[PDB]
């Protein structure tokens, strides 16, 4: 979607392997602010939104 | 209220201890008030801050 009408998708009731996101080199920018990229596989979350 | 003088000392000590423990729940401008959450959520360069 466009930036004025950005698409928000809810992520819930799933087990997420974030290691495929860190190890992929396809992303020019992979920058996290409130959480470490390498610790994402060790924590539990709710209210995940993309 | 006969024994108010002892009760004031006991109340002041308990209140000071209670406030001291309550100060642990304040983040003081950090992202969280829990150290374990910071250790589990961040890398050492931001964790030191």
């Amino acid at each position: 979607a466009s930036v004025y009408a950005w698409n928000r998708k809810r992520i819930s009731n799933c087990v997420a392997d974030y290691s495929v996101l860190y190890n992929s080199a396809s992303f020019s920018t992979f920058k996290c602010y409130g959480v470490s990229p390498t610790k994402l596989n060790d924590l539990c979350f709710t209210n995940v939104y993309a | 209220s006969a024994l108010g003088k002892l009760q004031d000392v006991v109340n002041q000590n308990a209140q000071a201890l209670n406030t001291l423990v309550k100060q642990l729940s304040s983040n003081f401008g950090a992202i969280s008030s829990v150290l374990n959450d910071i250790l589990a959520r961040l890398d050492p360069p931001e964790a030191e801050v």
